[PDB]
């Protein structure tokens, strides 16, 4: 419940960045002039990373489809982390993407949609 | 707003998909996820520029549901503002 | 001891072994294998690939250039090497004419997926076309990108002379290896006759079939094992040359290498082809391998090479009793 | 009338700010504004022919929304032709 | 006097004065610097431009091609050169067989985003590559268009005789010009040996470090400044050159030098280039700089040119105390 008063609520703003700027380094891998411990994977994209993947375990713990929004938000992370020490786990870095859908929790717009699809399967 | 903020969420997200589809290629037209943005922009919405396109199948399945969702996205806030005008445009008349 | 070498006199620095593609890819293997066996010498140093538009109808050349796409491997790093002469059933697709040169060169280039190879050979001789024609073929495709370098493959010394001479004549690019078979029971060429035209006018040898097909390996010492060269749909000529008296006597030979092997701590094909390699005028050897643990183990030959005294090579020419009268 | 002014509009305007995002270009594809018509008529269209396409980021900006307002500005005035037939056509039915 | 000169004998026009890219560009400053070193150059009527693949990996090759494409300048203002040899670790990458040469000069393109260079050199001799093979190539790569002439670096007389008459006996191309090291400091080979090729096959030089990495600017006279060459990453051996008893030995004959500086007019650095300039055999100096300042300075060396008198490099002789053994 963000704008439960406004101070529980622009709790909600610090949700929002850590999303609308967690995408934006999830691009900036991929570019060109950022890019077997190699092979694979200390380093920025790395860094103010986690500097958010746990403060979303946080909130994580602080059942619903909304709430897996945050779940797997996070869980193809620890997931890689677990080895061979010397095309697996490619099925996890390009399902840290969802991330984004983390925004349906500040986007009624977007949650609209949500019902709008599911109250249309038949139609798709 | 709505319209501009679907179409980020298809765009980026798309852009990725794409790109982790193509990734391991001699071919691929996409240097990276931001790079394909213009792709995804360009293939929602319909123009085909063909300045860019899929070579691998995995790519060309992305595309193809790119294209699809393309419609589906725009198609739902517009149909608003088309009334909007559908309305003022009689009112002052 | 050096593990690159150049191709003759030419400044192109080749892998002393190189892997072929003749009967496995496109043919006897899988793809996924193919591409397991060219990963494995890939990162073990060996830059060579031989092929040729004959083999397997054109497949392995196709298998072949989809390998290094997928791989991705930087051209530069690598060293193509292809053969025409057997390009169709038609008449004017086969042969050294400035014809099938060009149109040959050109289909394989688009089945291997490159802008070009880095040393073409004429497959064999031809001698229904002068040999000015041919030479200004080759040096066609040379100045036109689609090819670094020329050779010959299966030629005298004779004719390999004729095309230098016949390159100095025009002002055209002289040839700067020949392809020559060469084994233990198969060594007059490479031995007496190429020598010459290597101090002479800087030809080197690239050898094939450092194992006889096989035969050399000891692996028909008791018959014809399964799935073995010699038990493929199309080689019953293998199987006859095994099984004939000459095959008998050669395995017998074998009995008498092996020992030869055990003192220098090394199996038979990795003495056969160190073998190969013993003479300056060999820039490299071509292997066959028809799954990973054979490549494994043939790369080995290169231990043994500092090995292979005068004494331990007299040894060999008298269980052989065969070395080429000088 | 409606329709095509509103394009004119989209047009003129369009065409202008993908210039002055591609002037300083080794490559740009837009001699001028004048020239730029044809992308911005194309684009706006939704037909996306290819001959002419923006290679900056500015432009693929600029592109961006071309396309998307060309949705919109088509999508006005022909909602309304569209009843004119939907009613003549069953009328004389 | 004459600000334009003929590379050799060639109709080629470059500057006297030329910028380079070795440790700057792509390395130890910013981009936006690296533009506006170009920008004041070009601006200045200096329309050569030397790089080389190795280079920063190809980065340096990168932001030139980069900032040519921005500043949208008339490609037939310009005059790029580049060196090829060291393009990558594996075995095939370097040297100047036909196949790198090729393959590294359109990669170089590639980066330079340009269609072709004015002059490509070959950054050093190889041994292990036939003349003819180098010659072929470089003629080759002319004939397609890649290239308008080529050089050598680094290279004896002997071997720019031994180019030129192989280009001779094929109908090829014969170099233009060598990329000699050349300042107070090292003299022997622009001052002896070249002079001769230049009367003689009218080869010309294209002198680099004409500073000696900014040893001879003075800035070293008393310790390691910050900043500078010889105190970044990658640069150790510079610094053991300056700390050494040499380096001090030299760093006491710049002071020598100042006074001849002061009497002229002019500054160490503006002297130090003037002088290699004197001599008619040097086409061109290939100057370093790392900021606008240098480089502004350095430019004025051309004033200084008509100021150096027999008597004056006569003194400077005695003060060097190395002037070459006719
Ligand atoms: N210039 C020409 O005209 C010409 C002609 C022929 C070949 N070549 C070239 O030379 C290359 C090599 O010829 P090649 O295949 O005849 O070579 P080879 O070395 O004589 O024979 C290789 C074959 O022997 C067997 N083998 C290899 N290593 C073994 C080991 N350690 N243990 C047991 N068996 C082993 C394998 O056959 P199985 O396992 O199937 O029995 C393998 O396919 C060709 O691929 C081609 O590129 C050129
Ligand atoms: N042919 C070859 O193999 C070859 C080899 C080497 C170089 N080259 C070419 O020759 C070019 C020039 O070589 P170079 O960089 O060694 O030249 P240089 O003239 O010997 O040294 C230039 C360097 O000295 C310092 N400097 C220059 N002017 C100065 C001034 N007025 N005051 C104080 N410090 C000053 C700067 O270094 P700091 O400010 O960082 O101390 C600058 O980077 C290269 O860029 C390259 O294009 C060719």
């Amino acid at each position: 419940y963000p704008e439960s008063s406004g101070p529980a609520r622009i709790i909600a703003i610090v949700s929002v960045m850590v999303i609308l700027i967690s995408i934006v380094s999830f691009c900036l891998e991929t570019l060109p002039i950022f890019r077997f411990h190699t092979y694979s994977q200390t380093d920025p994209f790395f860094i103010v990373e986690t500097l958010c993947i746990i403060w979303w375990s946080f909130e994580f713990l602080v059942t619903n489809i909304m709430n897996i929004i945050d779940i797997v938000a996070i869980i193809p992370y620890y997931v890689t982390i677990f080895s061979n020490k010397s095309r697996v786990v490619q099925i996890f870095r390009i399902m840290r993407i969802l991330r984004i859908f983390k925004l349906s929790r500040h986007s009624k717009g977007l949650q609209i949609l949500g019902q709008t699809l599911k109250a249309s399967m038949r139609e798709l | 707003g709505l319209l501009i903020f679907f179409l980020f969420i298809g765009v980026i997200l798309f852009s990725s998909a794409v790109y982790f589809a193509e990734a391991d290629e001699r071919d691929s037209q996409f240097p990276s996820i931001p790079d394909a943005f213009w792709w995804a922009v360009v293939s929602m919405t319909t123009v085909g520029y063909g300045d860019m396109v899929p070579t691998t199948i995995g790519g060309k399945i992305v595309g193809s549901l790119c294209a699809i969702a393309g419609v589906l996205t725009i198609a739902l806030p517009v149909p608003v503002i088309v009334s909007n005008f559908n309305y003022f445009y009689h009112r002052e008349t | 001891l050096q593990f690159y070498r150049n191709l003759g006199k030419s400044g192109l620095r080749v892998s002393c072994l190189g892997l072929g593609t003749w009967v496995t890819f496109g043919g006897q293997i899988t793809d996924e294998m193919a591409e397991h066996l060219m990963t494995l010498a890939y990162d073990n140093g060996i830059n060579l690939f031989d092929t040729a538009e004959v083999y397997a109808a054109g497949k392995a050349e196709v298998v072949l250039g989809n390998i290094i796409k997928k791989k991705g491997w930087r051209r530069s790093s690598l060293v193509i090497t292809t053969k025409i002469f057997w390009g169709g059933k038609a008449e004017t697709e086969r042969g050294l004419s400035r014809k099938h040169i060009i149109e040959g060169l050109k289909a394989s280039l688009e089945r291997l997926q490159l802008e070009y190879v880095d040393v073409v050979f004429a497959n064999r001789p031809d001698p229904n076309t002068p040999m000015e024609e041919t030479v200004r073929a080759m040096t066609h495709v040379i100045n036109q990108g689609m090819a670094m370098y020329w050779g010959t493959s299966r030629w005298s010394s004779m004719e390999i002379m004729e095309a230098y001479s016949v390159a100095r004549q025009f002002n055209l690019i002289p040839p700067i290896c020949e392809q020559a078979e060469y084994h233990m029971f198969q060594r007059e060429k490479v031995e007496v006759q190429l020598p010459e035209l290597f101090h002479k006018i800087g030809v080197g040898a690239m050898t094939w079939s450092p194992l006889a097909c096989g035969i050399v390996s000891g692996k028909y010492d008791s018959g014809i094992p399964p799935y073995s060269r010699a038990s493929l749909k199309g080689y019953q000529w293998l199987k006859d040359k095994i099984l004939s008296e000459e095959g008998r006597r050669q395995q017998a030979k074998l009995k008498e290498l092996q020992a030869i092997a055990e003192r220098l701590g090394c199996t038979l094909p990795q003495l056969a082809i160190a073998w190969c390699l013993r003479n300056e005028g060999v820039s490299s050897v071509l292997l066959g391998a028809s799954n990973a643990e054979q490549l494994m183990e043939n790369i080995g030959a290169i231990q043994v090479l500092p090995k292979l005294s005068s004494s331990i090579v007299h040894e060999i020419d008298s269980i052989l009793g065969n070395k080429p009268y000088s």
